[PDB]
């Protein structure tokens, strides 16, 4: 047990155990939040749904800050299990992309609270590499819905556990991740992921066009 | 190697007398001396309080620190930066035991000489000087707190711009009232008493000795800094890290002799390597012995 | 948390009262307040009152897993968590917690580290099942006297306490009710009782430290104002066998070994007195619990 | 559980001091079959406010 | 199991009954980012200290007109034992207890009076312990503060005595710690006035003088190394 | 920030031009003076103290246990702990992740120099204490782990254990140690300020840089993890494919020399 | 490595690997070296200056003399140095003052023998203390002499170094003794020393057989005898195995069930004998006769009065009745408890009691065995193959004195000696050991492992002192399940 939460019997232990994808977007479907997005991706491999919610611009007064900042919580899925550290890494990754895409100068004393809910990931057949397009798709939508400034829509592909995020129509790269891909994938992946980004670009623009 | 320097060691964590460097040990029982700084007493028997030498500063034979935090005094001219901006004063970091104070009756301002500001607001203070900005300011009165009331009041005083930061211990530079001067290649060093060093291209205020009045605390980096200007500043700051390394005084002539000696090496990144920093300090000492001072 | 603001005149006055050899309570420097021990209607409920200083201790046991390093001992955990019923300088569990730690740590150093409660015999099954005994010390009123009172509250609490009679077969423990069979009292190896000497300077630190004079005002059993105002402390803990169980000295006025040991010697008389008082009070409450138990004796003569 | 579960060893604890070799029970769960929850239907409620 | 002593005056380290352990120290181990620093070896207790500050804090509540605020952080890493520390220790009572003891004690030894609106942070990183560690940590602090130019009255010197009935054994290791009652003591200056006496175990009151008296001698012996070390260093940096 | 507005523009100009001169004044292929000190714990398997030129200090320590590896899928555990930060601030745990992934088994590091028979692996407990930080630690930690893991001595097996030798726990020779050879990656950090790609940023450079790229060298080639990072919040920009391809090319050339100088002290 | 600290003081570090359950922990022991080691002897001229202050306020007195024991040439006047095997094999001769007059115990020797058997240790320390003018034991140290110190090299074992340290102690001390003409004889009983002498290595030592020294002396010649440790002895007394460890594993559950079905396993209550731990007898009621359970590994982790499943052995292996008596007073009383923690103490579940029993005990097992082969009444004989059912209870007992040091306040592993004589000596570990020695104790049993030959208990509670009549009356009440408390709150209703 603990003083902040009920944790039941503590000598108790867990149970031991025995474009190729479609992204369909949704926004503005739940309220107590400045904007929300929903991304569900279906593929042969795995089907996944990611919820995001973005809270604020919030004022953080009692101190003057040079410019605003972005704070990313990833929350462990209810059907996916990951180490806390990996979630931190990915939070750190996404922050550094968003730092580059969100313009921050129209908002003094700002903190923005971004929540990434990695709710459902299910296989019909690392892992954390694959859901990075979907996280980036979700969060961008949310910043757009709320009315937070952005340089270009952010969006990425995943080619062979390698994730490359671009802005400006494939022209500039705002981040690169390679983890357990093969040596010298560079050309295949960049070509393949450009296709992916241009393809999900317009999908996000068309979600934003129903409102 | 060619590309890296590694000082190589293995097998271990790392690599007489002097005048009273332990308090709890009997300096003097005389009741007329040892009344000042770095002592305490029961009776007149004074048992030290700090580590250092005994030596007569002022009128009193007194324990004098071996090394410690920068200590302000009246008449000093120091280079230092804003830590906090308030509704009535800036808190200035000089590298001391607490922060020094710089306030509105004590500040020249761009847009006139004192203009562009009609009321106190924390905003109006903040527009000129941001946290972390660097500026050369003179000691107006030293108070017994530690705190030092500073002032900027000339048109040479105020912001340091067009340069690169450098820094040392404050006891391995000469203590003088001023030490800010022109050096060859037409860069100017601005060198306080506190160890902070700015090295910039010779601008109007330092060029007028051989000004500005809208550029006193206004941000401006000239586009007219060129290749050879920048390299001069990298070489200059480096040779200063050689004399720093070698734990001797820094006088303006040592910098010019050092600068010239370093040119047997043709690339500027070769001058931060240890073997060379020892050669440069060895050259200067060798020059001091041959010359006679 | 918010602290009590006393005057300069108060600070001067209380020192001068010690200097001219009185106390506020009308006590002597060596006089300890009478502790009264009120045993509950349950085992291990003890109300411990010393004058206005009111503290309670309730003991609980539970079945618990030993620890990895020594699985041949059980567990003593002391909660000396404090809530505002004495001030507002103690609030919300831990919020500063300096005092929490020190009182908790000394009581552990007394009962578990040295022994004053058997721990070997707390293993029901070694490396599997043990008793965990939890002392939860809760102050309701305080007028200084903090460590002294807390300790007495821990040991009287433990002595009056009793635990389910258990039968093991295998690793299955049949836990037996306290009306079903009579619960078993804990093992006690010693009786630590603390005496906290609060030291007040008539000089200032600098004259003290390379002087050698003793003229330091030694008082025990400080008041609330005294607790705040003390320049230094010695907490020394003895058992009624001429051994010092634990000493905590770490900050405040320095003292010669002779003077420290003086302190110890004074405390040694005062702890037999408290120990005695505790013994005869326990007995008379026990007589009332024993009143038909005496009739139904199975230890009888042939 | 395995045959002679009551005599399976634990050798997980180390650096004691006795009781660093003992029996223990060890029980995996297998979800290749799962029997469904036995529940009291009458005691199902649904809330309001 | 094992001998702790013999009438022949040996141990299983091989020390004598008033012999000290290996005392090695050197100062200025971080002279590029820490105001004073020192490395302390006593035995295999390998302690590094850094003093960072005097510096003003940038929080107003930590500012104090009457004296500096002093912070002593005792950090104990996961490789100080022989095995990997499974537990969190930087959030444990045992360590907060050492913290509360070193701070209150050095708070009076150090003059904080001459550093108003300051915060000092003493940062004490243990690299290994092999027992006799509670007296060793005091000693490392003492060399750090004197190096940093932070004024003081005296050297506090920590020393441990383990009593093997009537036989007091000056300095200790893991065996001595775990096989009898140990006393830990500190003296400030060449005074007989004790700053710190800490006892975790039954020490008899009748023998209380025997263990302290040999320890106050034993302490003087530690303090002269500290001076010798320091003046050998100060002479070096005043020749140049 | 902690620098000046004026200082940051001078730097941006300095660095961003063709020569790319900087307070050290290095060409982009050069590295500051580092000092390797090793083997200072007789109690540990191996240990490492590395002092860098900005006055950053990491101390890296190697402890072990031998364990059955068929109940494990991890062999190397990094615990990172940065003085003056707690055990769960965002940067600390992100460093722990990076480092654990660099050192992940069968991925740029051996999982067969750590096994003494094909049932028993040694679980190496990497435990990292950063004594002072004010610049990024990961490169220095990478370099410290190299020297460490080539100073890692393990217990030498008493006798050649099989996996059917007698089916009891492996048991070590009393004194005799085996030298551990094993080639860990080396993490190298590249910095982009304009269209200029520079090896090894100093503190100063990190504060003006648009982005950097963390890449690693294992086994005579470049390999995963690859990660971009943004080394400020407030001087950040985007970058081009061609500059990312030039940073590949640069490491491939300038990495080998460094590994060979670092290997033998 | 060896590195100067101070005047005639230098330190060195010894780092070695200890394994507790795959633990792989390097242990660093700092070993201080000093030239200040006394020789303890009145033949030594400079030894007055060598001795140093101590806790007792005195310079250590001499106990070895200027006249030691004297034999013909080239032996002369001679100090006897004892090898590691010799201390175990020759213990009673040592306890006799009749053939061991002037004895040097190497400190390395004292370390090895204390770890195997802590009784042998304590007895020998007491012989040292109560030395006189005719049985004079000293320890000479040399782990801490800086002129008798040995390194540990790669590509060897600890036994090689241990023997080298003694060879080097003899030549050192025999050289220093030459102006006074006192020879050192190493009396050895280990094969590595005896054949090192034979192949020729050095010739600056007199090296003797255990038996050869004995057979010259006519006071012990054939009166007291000894064997090699296992250098040229191999057990045939009643043991056949070299190790006392390792009690069998039980028959698996269905393998029991199938044997009960097919009627090849029989079961009954093992009624152990009160005079023997090795002789247990089961009541199997398809016979009239007691069915004997004989020998350590046939008992199969028994406790008294258990439901035991037994399988019979052939008539070939069937014994006749045994006439001997064993108890916890005369047997296992120079065996010690397993050590499972410590930094220089054992960390293994073997090699603590490979053999450390006395000569008397060996001869009694042997004599049982000689009688047994002409004993008659050959009757059914078996091994317990399963414990169907347990009979644990709380058992009374008292704490063994020679498996503990009284001075020492340490967490000592020590035996409970039970007052029921149908179970052996029970291991416990307690930091109350001095306290508990005078008191009758209650342990219960936790388990018995399959790797040790003595149960694991834990201490429950204390009764009074052993002098106390009340305490004996109470222990006997506990044992026989007789409740003594007043009748409860509910009884009165």
């Amino acid at each position: 047990q603990d003083r902040r939460r009920l944790l039941g019997p503590a000598a108790a232990k867990p149970m031991a155990f025995s474009s190729e994808q479609e992204l369909s977007l949704h926004t503005g479907f739940i309220e107590n939040c400045n904007g929300s997005a929903l991304v569900e991706a279906r593929s042969l491999g795995h089907q996944t749904s990611l919820i995001s919610a973005v809270y604020g611009p919030r004022s953080i007064r009692g101190s003057f800050t040079s410019q605003g900042t972005i704070s990313i919580q990833l929350k462990n899925g209810l059907l996916e299990k990951y180490n806390t550290n990996e979630l931190k890494e990915v939070s750190s990754f996404l922050m550094g992309i968003f730092n580059s895409v969100v313009n921050l100068s129209r908002y003094p004393k700002s903190g923005i609270d971004i929540f990434v809910y990695l709710t459902y990931d299910k296989d019909l057949t690392s892992q954390i590499s694959s859901l990075i397009p979907h996280c980036i798709t979700s969060i961008t939508l949310a910043l757009a819905d709320a009315g937070i400034e952005l340089v270009d829509m952010a969006g990425a592909g995943e080619a062979n556990g390698t994730v490359v995020s671009f802005i400006k129509n494939g022209e500039e790269i705002v981040g690169f991740w390679k983890d357990d891909g093969d040596d010298e994938d560079l050309l295949e992946c960049l070509d393949r992921c450009k296709e992916q980004y241009n393809r999900y670009r317009d999908l996000m623009i068309s979600c934003l066009m129903n409102q | 190697s060619e590309v890296i320097t590694i000082t190589k060691r293995n097998g271990a964590f790392q690599n007489s007398d002097s005048q009273i460097v332990t308090p709890g040990e009997l300096v003097t029982d005389d009741p007329i001396w040892m009344r000042g700084h770095g002592t305490y007493f029961l009776d007149n028997m004074t048992y030290s309080s700090v580590a250092g030498t005994v030596s007569r500063v002022n009128r009193l034979l007194s324990v004098i620190p071996l090394k410690g935090r920068y200590a302000p005094e009246t008449g000093d001219h120091v280079v230092g930066r804003i830590a906090e901006v308030g509704n009535k004063r800036w808190k200035v970091d000089i590298g001391g035991k607490q922060h020094a104070v710089l306030m509105l009756g004590s500040v020249n301002l761009p847009g006139g000489i004192l203009r562009r500001k009609s009321e106190s607001d924390e905003l109006q203070m903040r527009s000129f000087l941001k946290e972390g900005d660097l500026l050369n300011a003179e000691v107006q009165s030293l108070f017994q707190d530690g705190s030092a009331s500073l002032h900027t009041r000339s048109l040479k005083y105020g912001k340091l711009r067009n340069g690169m930061f450098c820094q040392v211990p404050s006891s391995l530079i000469v203590r003088a009232k001023n030490h800010t001067h022109n050096l060859p290649g037409n860069i100017t060093v601005v060198l306080g008493v506190n160890g902070y060093i700015w090295l910039r291209k010779t601008s109007q205020m330092d060029l007028a000795r051989d000004e500005s009045s809208w550029q006193i605390y206004s941000d401006e980096n000239d586009p007219s800094i060129s290749n050879n200007i920048r390299q001069a500043i990298c070489r200059y700051a480096n040779v200063i890290k050689a004399l720093a390394f070698c734990e001797i005084g820094i006088t303006q002539q040592r910098i010019v002799s050092a600068y010239e000696a370093s040119m047997v090496y043709s690339n500027v990144g070769e001058l931060i390597e240890k073997n060379v920093m020892e050669s440069i300090g060895s050259d200067i000492l060798t020059a001091e012995k041959m010359r006679g001072n | 948390a918010k602290d009590i603001e006393i005057s300069a005149s108060e600070s001067k006055f209380i020192l001068e009262a010690l200097r001219q050899n009185y106390r506020l309570d009308g006590r002597s420097f060596d006089q300890f307040r009478d502790v009264e021990i009120t045993f509950g209607k349950e085992f291990g409920d003890v109300s411990v009152k010393m004058g206005n200083t009111k503290v309670h201790c309730r003991i609980s046991c539970q079945i618990a897993q030993p620890y990895e390093d020594r699985p041949f001992e059980g567990l003593f955990v002391i909660s000396t968590e404090i809530s505002p019923m004495a001030g507002s300088q103690f609030e919300n569990g831990n919020i500063t917690g300096e005092d929490e730690v020190l009182c908790s740590r000394i009581i552990e150093k007394s009962v578990r580290r040295s022994g004053a409660l058997d721990v070997e015999g707390l293993c029901i099954v070694a490396g599997s099942k043990c008793w965990a005994v939890r002392a939860d010390v809760h102050f309701l009123d305080c007028d200084g006297g903090f460590i002294d009172a807390s300790c007495i509250a821990v040991m009287a609490g433990l002595m009056h306490f009793k635990k389910p009679d258990i039968t093991v077969h295998g690793e299955q423990i049949i836990v037996h009710p306290v009306n079903e069979r009579e619960p078993v009292p804990l093992g006690i190896l010693h009786i630590p009782i603390c005496v906290t000497f609060s030291f007040f300077n008539p000089q200032d630190t600098e004259e003290n430290i390379k002087g050698e004079t003793n003229s330091e005002i030694s008082i025990i059993d400080a008041t609330l104002k005294e607790e705040l105002l003390r320049d230094g402390v010695l907490t020394v803990t003895l058992n009624k066998n001429r051994e010092v169980v634990q000493v905590s000295k770490a900050g405040g006025l320095p003292m010669d070994a002779l003077t420290l040991m003086k302190c110890c010697h004074e405390a040694y008389s005062i702890i037999e007195k408290i120990t005695d008082q505790i013994l005869q009070l326990l007995k008379e409450d026990s007589e009332k619990r024993n009143k038909y138990a005496a009739m139904l004796t199975s230890e009888n003569a042939r | 559980i395995d045959e002679r579960a009551s005599d399976l060893r634990m050798t997980i604890r180390t650096r004691g001091r006795s009781a660093t070799i003992r029996e223990t029970y060890e029980i995996i769960c297998d979800q290749t079959k799962s029997v469904p929850l036995m529940i009291n239907a009458k005691n199902i409620a649904f809330a309001s406010n | 199991r094992l001998e702790i002593y013999s009438p022949e005056g040996l141990r299983l380290d091989g020390r004598r009954w008033n012999e000290l352990r290996r005392f090695e120290s050197s100062i200025n181990t971080h002279p590029h980012a820490a105001d004073g620093s020192s490395y302390m070896e006593q035995g295999n207790n390998k302690i590094i200290t850094l003093v960072k500050g005097p510096k003003e804090p940038r929080l107003k509540s930590q500012m104090d007109t009457s004296k500096a605020l002093l912070n002593v952080s005792v950090n104990i890493t996961k490789f100080s034992k022989f095995e990997r520390s499974k537990s969190s220790h930087k959030n444990e009572r045992r360590v907060l207890e050492i913290q509360t003891s070193l701070v209150r004690m050095f708070e009076k030894n150090v003059m904080l009076n001459i550093y108003p609106r300051t915060v000092i942070d003493i940062e004490i990183h243990v690299l290994e312990q092999d027992g006799g560690i509670m007296g060793s940590l005091i000693n490392g602090i003492t060399l750090a503060l004197i190096d940093a130019g932070i004024s003081m009255f005296d050297y506090i010197s920590g020393i441990s005595v383990g009593l093997y009935d009537t036989t007091p054994l000056l300095d200790t290791n893991s065996l001595e710690e775990n096989a009898m009652s140990t006393v830990t003591l500190g003296v400030v200056g060449k005074s007989e006035k004790l700053s710190l006496l800490l006892v975790e175990d039954k020490i008899p009151l009748d023998r209380l003088e025997n263990v302290l008296a040999i320890g106050i001698a034993g302490a003087h012996r530690v303090r002269d190394l500290m001076d010798e070390e320091l003046r050998k260093h100060a002479q070096k940096r005043v020749s140049n | 920030m902690s620098l000046s507005v004026a200082e940051k523009s001078y730097l941006y100009d300095s660095l961003a031009s063709t020569p790319s001169i900087r307070p050290d004044g290095r060409l982009p292929h050069q590295f500051r003076p580092i000092e390797i000190f090793t083997d200072f714990l007789p109690s540990s398997n191996g240990s490492s103290r590395i002092i860098a030129s900005d006055g950053s200090e990491c101390i890296v320590s190697i402890k072990s246990k031998v364990v059955d590896h068929h109940v494990e899928n991890e062999l190397l555990q990094v615990d990172v702990d940065i003085a003056g930060q707690r055990d769960d601030a965002l940067v600390v745990e992100t460093i722990t992740s990076l480092l654990n992934k660099v050192l992940k088994s069968g991925s740029g590091v051996d999982s067969s120099k750590l096994q003494l028979t094909k049932k028993y692996s040694f679980k190496i407990f990497v435990d990292v204490l950063v004594i002072s930080s004010h610049s990024h630690p990961i490169s220095l930690i990478s370099f410290a782990i190299y020297s460490a893991l080539n100073s890692t001595y393990l217990p030498k097996l008493i006798s050649a254990f099989d996996d059917l030798e007698v089916e009891e726990l492996p048991t070590f020779h009393d004194y005799d140690m085996v030298k551990l050879d094993i080639n860990p990656p080396l993490v190298f950090i590249l910095a982009v300020v304009g269209n200029n790609m520079l090896l090894d940023p100093a503190a100063n450079e990190s504060e003006v840089a648009n982005n950097g790229l963390i890449i690693s060298w294992s086994n005579g080639k470049i390999t995963s993890p690859i990660r971009s990072v943004a080394l400020n919040d407030s001087n950040v920009k985007s970058f081009k494919p061609h500059l990312l391809k030039q940073g590949l090319a640069m490491v491939e050339k300038y990495a080998p020399d460094v590994v060979r100088s670092l290997e033998n002290l | 490595r060896r590195k100067r600290l101070a005047d005639g003081l230098s330190v060195t570090q010894k780092v070695f690997v200890r394994s507790r359950n795959g633990g792989a922990t390097k242990i660093v022991r700092e070993h201080y070296l000093r030239s200040d080691i006394p020789c303890l002897s009145r033949s030594c001229t400079k030894c007055p200056q060598i001795v140093v202050p101590d806790a007792q306020n005195e310079l250590p007195k001499f106990i070895l003399s200027d006249s030691p024991l004297e034999l013909s040439a080239p032996i002369g006047k001679h100090y006897v140095v004892l090898d590691t095997n010799v201390v175990l094999q020759a213990i009673d001769l040592l306890e006799n003052p009749n053939c061991f007059f002037d004895v040097i115990v190497p400190q390395i020797v004292l370390d090895e023998v204390r770890n195997k058997s802590y009784p042998v240790y304590t007895r020998l320390r007491t012989l040292c203390r109560d030395s006189d003018d005719h049985k004079r034991f000293i320890v000479f140290h040399n782990e801490f002499s800086e002129h008798t110190f040995v390194e540990r090299l790669p590509n060897e074992t600890i036994n090689d170094r241990n023997n080298r340290a003694i060879r080097k102690t003899c030549q050192w001390y025999s050289e220093h003794l030459k102006p006074y003409d006192i020879n050192v004889v190493l009396v050895t009983n280990d094969r590595l020393n005896r054949e090192a002498a034979t192949k020729e290595v050095e010739s600056n030592i007199i090296t003797k057989s255990l038996v050869q020294y004995i057979e010259l002396l006519p006071n012990a010649d054939d009166i007291r005898d000894s064997i090699p440790q296992m250098d040229s002895f191999d057990k045939d007394l009643e043991r056949d195995t070299f190790s006392d460890f390792t009690f069998p594993e039980y028959y698996s559950t269905a393998r029991v069930m199938g044997g009960l079905k097919n009627g090849v396993l029989y079961q009954g209550n093992i009624q152990i004998s009160e005079y023997n731990f090795l002789e247990g007898s089961v009541s199997l009621p398809r016979f009239s006769k007691p069915v004997l359970i004989v020998g350590q590994k046939n008992l199969n982790r028994a406790f008294n009065g258990d439901q035991v499943i037994v399988e019979l052995l052939p008539q070939s292996e069937w014994k006749a009745p045994s006439s001997i008596v064993l108890d916890s007073e005369h047997f296992d009383v120079n065996d010690n408890p397993d050590i499972e923690a410590g930094d220089d103490d054992d960390n293994n579940e073997s090699s603590s009691n490979t053999t450390v029993i006395s000569d008397k005990q060996r001869r009694l097992l042997a004599k049982d065995a000689m009688i047994a082969q002409r004993s008659k009444k050959i009757q059914p004989t078996a091994k317990v193959v399963y414990i169907q059912r347990r009979s644990w209870r709380q058992y009374v007992g008292q704490l063994a004195p020679s498996s503990v040091d009284p001075q020492s306040s340490s967490t000592q592993n020590v035996f409970v000696i039970l007052m029921d004589k149908c179970l052996p000596k029970v291991r416990i570990r307690t930091r109350r050991a001095a306290e508990l020695l005078d008191k009758r104790i209650v342990i219960s049993i936790d388990s018995w492992p399959t790797t040790h030959k003595y149960p694991l208990g834990h201490f429950v509670r204390d009764l009074g002192t052993i002098e106390s009549a009340q305490a004996e009356t109470e222990a006997l009440l506990l044992e026989h399940d007789v409740e003594y408390r007043p009748f409860s709150k509910k009884v009165l209703e």
